[PDB]
């Protein structure tokens, strides 16, 4: 299972989802309702220190696993305006992210375009969250073809 | 009834495709349109906030908000077709120093916004965090007289709203200088703040 | 065909825009031009008004001016109204605007192909004033001219004229 | 990180099975944790940080503070605290305060709406005698109010008026309902004659269960 | 010669061209705004957009005849005509067509397959019945009409934003009897 969200620059969420395997209908046991907001805003910490920096630890949009904190792997995204697109990784055991950042990526990357298609809207202002069933519906379709 | 500001919904992945409303290709077609229709729009949004403003200076910053909620929408779609959709593509630069921004202003916006590119950029030798971006003519607006400066902020009220939100906050001003065989001429000076310089103090 | 003197009226009043210039000299302007631009307003409604027993009126492009504003012959929307007037010393040359607007040119020069040019100059100069003043903000409707620009982008039409 | 790692600090230090007296540190660590977020954004990781603020401030038993931050879990009232389930909590977190030194102004001043003071004669023979404006004479007046809290027994008790002349009231002191809006019965005015010049008035008293409070005046106006 | 050529051929003289996506983000922002500062009450914003096209087309008009010198229409199927062929094809760069007429020929319904002033566009949920979103030629409809002394009277049935089919606008003229002496 994997919790996704897209903060504001004033550390807000607009947008917040989690999506499992079906195997375990239940998912995140215990850690859902406490433990993955706090460490995502922790994460959000150190997101802002790689954002500002040249060479890290090419192209400063996309960047790896951000931190490994209780067998979780964070990984994070930052787009143009500001935007970070922080999604975190859990399995009853250690997780392998790197060997999915052949898909992952594409995955930032229309979302990305998704969220470019949610900025278009003239009514709708930045500090709004995504109200929106259809950015619902791409994104667990995006989530079920890029597993 | 997706996303409150009160929950977050715990749906499996894998399970059945759901319905197809909504969509439109990102990438732009080429449309044209006339000088005169713009211009007459440009014209009814000045007269409008003339007929409902009292003095000039909240004239300019009402002026300057209207040119910010283009220019906060506009980096985004300029940059993601930049870097080019579905089609497989990357992410550019993402840049973050002062003197490439305004590269990309004057290279890119000013040819989106308009048919040619701006046309000199230059630094200022007496301080810095200024910097000075001119042209010779401003297609916005030539149909005023040119002894009227404030109707020409919301150019630049698209440039803060193009700067503020891209992770350097800033401040703008225009004047007129007239130099050379152009009447009407258009510096646009861009103020920034003390917190930004030491930021970039503190990258060498 | 030599133009020297300038004047657009209302469409229903007192005029607006005046120039005697490229006359270096000073003649009297203030209050007279009201009374004789609202007798032109009388007297073109006049000049209609009488039928002779009768019971074409196209134009022709000389390349007037200086890309020029139309490249095709055009039509005219004074049929039956005033088109000239011809003294000693002046012949003025009228021509109105389909939505009741008026542009006047007196014009020094003395004693056909006259109304041809006369007629595709002021519809340029119909071109410039849709295109300087009716997009200019700060002009309300049926005001005086008070825009500079306009003024430059006619004395340099008139100074390419001759 | 150092809001992560305090509030680890503060929920291994509630998970205990022992018990602990009061001590500053306490005192200092529940200033820094509250004015760590800018909270006098993100709302529910505020409710999250002061929803064990609160439990840790019961477990030291100094109430004061379990009062304080129940009137500054008032602010997040019209969302995110749902139907009378977290609320039930927030109840009994501050039933036990208004049972003691928690004495302030009832968390809101939103709710008197418009009240209507017309009175209603019953004869013909009588009617405007004189030499906007009311022009009274007999019967009574009547009130309306609302609250808007998930929580249910919101209990006015006598509700009177200001500085004003010998109108009073008689008895009030049953419920009012949690989302709706009750129209309280009628108040009953025994007026007095006294002088023809006009003044109006802001509001009247009410006590939530406490002593008469201040205004509480009418919205979107001062509605004279 | 016919109009429905000559249009092409001023547009491609002396019309500065200027990219659409602009003009969106412009009427967007004005409409945004208008939105914002009126609480939320969106029928007021329609006749405030009417207000502002009112003044849009009245000094349109003497524009569009300075640009294209043209003879009265003599009869309103001309007035559909121009309206089809040159008005919004010199302008904008659209060429919608009509149907629908009344049949003592007073209304004609202007269809219009694709709207550029309203690419991105998608409306919030409680203004979906109250605010059509590109009000602003309506008052252009009636302005530049009420200057030609067309005396009509311009309003919407339908469009695509507000999750109906399609866009079209009817128009109908009450009275003229008046012009120009000459």
């Amino acid at each position: 299972p994997q919790y996704f969200a897209i903060i504001g620059k004033k550390d807000n969420p607009v947008y917040e989802i989690e999506f499992t395997n079906a195997e375990n209908p239940q998912g995140f046991p215990q850690d859902l309702k406490e433990l993955n907001p706090f460490i995502l805003h922790a994460s959000l910490d150190i997101v802002e220190d790689l954002q500002w920096q040249i060479n890290p630890t090419t192209d400063n949009c996309y960047l790896g696993k951000v931190d490994h904190f209780y067998g979780l792997a964070i990984t994070a995204y930052i787009s143009y305006s500001g935007m970070k697109f922080v999604m975190i990784h859990g399995n009853s055991a250690n997780s392998s992210v790197v060997i999915d950042d052949n898909n992952m990526r594409s995955f930032y990357q229309e979302v990305h375009e998704l969220y470019v298609k949610t900025l278009m809207n003239p009514f709708y202002k930045i500090t709004d969250p995504i109200r929106s069933p259809a950015f619902d519906s791409r994104v667990r379709t995006l989530a079920r073809k890029h597993l | 009834t997706v996303g409150p500001k009160q929950a977050i919904t715990s749906e499996a992945s894998t399970t059945y495709i759901p319905s197809r409303i909504y969509s439109e290709s990102l990438l732009f077609k080429r449309q044209e349109a006339s000088l005169s229709a713009m211009a007459f729009l440009f014209q009814e949004m000045i007269s409008q906030l003339h007929r409902t403003c009292k003095t000039a200076g909240d004239f300019e910053t009402k002026l300057s908000d209207y040119g910010h909620n283009i220019g906060i929408r506009l980096l985004e779609l300029l940059n993601f077709r930049a870097s080019s959709s579905n089609y497989i593509t990357k992410m550019r630069r993402r840049d973050l120093k002062i003197l490439d921004i305004l590269q990309f202003i004057h290279g890119t916006l000013w040819s989106y916004l308009f048919n040619h590119v701006s046309d000199d950029l230059v630094k200022s030798s007496e301080r810095d965090n200024e910097y000075m971006i001119v042209d010779n003519f401003p297609t916005l607006t030539q149909f005023i007289p040119g002894e009227n400066v404030s109707c020409e902020y919301f150019v630049c009220g698209i440039i803060k709203g193009f700067l503020f939100n891209a992770g350097f906050p800033c401040g703008v001003t225009a004047h007129r200088m007239p130099q050379g065989g152009h009447s009407q001429r258009t510096v646009y000076l861009i103020q920034f703040d003390r917190q930004v310089l030491d930021r970039e103090g503190l990258r060498f | 065909m030599a133009i020297e003197t300038i004047l657009v009226i209302n469409k229903s009043g007192g005029l607006i825009y005046q120039r005697n210039f490229t006359n270096d000299e000073q003649k009297l302007n203030s209050n007279e031009y009201l009374i004789l631009a609202s007798t032109l307003h009388g007297v073109f409604a006049i000049a209609s008004q009488l039928t002779p027993k009768a019971l074409n009126t196209i134009p022709y492009i000389p390349y007037v001016g200086m890309d020029d504003f139309f490249k095709e012959p055009f039509t005219n929307w004074n049929k039956s109204g005033l088109r000239q007037l011809c003294t000693d010393q002046f012949t003025m040359f009228i021509y109105q605007t389909l939505t009741g607007l008026k542009f006047v040119a007196i014009s020094s020069s003395v004693m056909n192909l006259a109304i041809q040019i006369a007629d595709n100059f002021l519809r340029k100069v119909y071109c410039l004033y849709s295109d300087y003043v009716m997009k200019d903000p700060s002009y309300s409707m049926e005001m005086p001219i008070r825009s500079n620009l306009f003024d430059e982008k006619v004395k340099k039409m008139v100074e390419n004229l001759q | 990180k150092q809001l992560f790692v305090l509030r680890l600090l503060m929920v291994a230090l509630l998970a205990t099975p022992n018990k602990i007296a009061w001590h500053p540190d306490y005192r200092t660590l529940i200033d820094t944790i509250i004015e760590l977020l800018n909270i006098n954004t993100w709302l529910i990781l505020q409710k999250k940080i002061l929803q064990l603020c609160i439990k840790v401030s019961r477990k030291i038993n100094d109430f004061e503070y379990v009062a304080k931050f129940s009137s500054i879990l008032i602010t997040k009232y019209t969302h995110l605290l749902n139907q009378s389930e977290q609320d039930a909590l927030f109840k009994e977190y501050i039933q036990p305060s208004i049972t003691n030194e928690s004495i302030t102004s009832y968390w809101d001043p939103f709710i008197l709406r418009e009240v209507v003071i017309n009175r209603i004669l019953d004869s013909d023979p009588t009617s405007n005698e004189i030499p906007a404006e009311f022009t009274c004479r007999v019967q009574n007046p009547f009130k309306f109010d609302f609250t808007i809290n998930d929580i249910q027994l919101d209990e006015e008790i006598s509700e009177f008026c200001e500085i004003d002349r010998k109108a009073v009231s008689y008895s009030g002191p049953y419920n009012v309902k949690a989302e709706s809006i009750r129209s309280i019965t009628l108040p009953l005015i025994i007026k007095k004659p006294t002088y023809k010049k006009i003044y109006e008035i802001s509001c009247l008293k009410i006590s939530i269960l406490k002593l008469p409070l201040q205004k509480f005046d009418i919205i979107n106006d001062s509605r004279r | 010669r016919s109009l429905k050529a000559m249009g092409e051929e001023i547009w491609k003289n002396k019309t500065e061209k200027i990219n659409t996506e602009l003009f969106t983000l412009t009427y967007g922002s004005i409409v945004a705004q208008l939105c914002q500062d009126y609480e939320r009450d969106f029928n007021k914003v329609n006749d405030h957009l009417y207000s502002m096209g009112y003044n849009i087309g009245c000094r349109l008009i003497e524009d569009f005849l300075a640009r294209t010198a043209l003879p009265r229409c003599e009869n309103l199927v001309k007035t559909s005509e121009v309206l089809s062929k040159c008005a919004f094809k010199i302008f904008l760069n659209i060429t919608p067509n009509i149907t629908n007429w009344s049949h003592n020929k007073d209304t004609f319904s202007l269809i219009l397959d694709e709207n550029p002033l309203a690419d991105f566009v998608e409306l919030p949920m409680d203004a979906m019945k109250s605010l059509w979103y590109s009000n602003i030629l309506c008052g252009v409809l009636k302005g530049s009409l009420e200057m030609v002394q067309l005396d009509c009277d311009v309003w919407f049935v339908s469009d695509i934003l507000r999750g109906d089919s399609q866009t079209e606008i009817k128009v109908k003229l009450n009275r003229i009897l008046k012009d120009e002496i000459p």
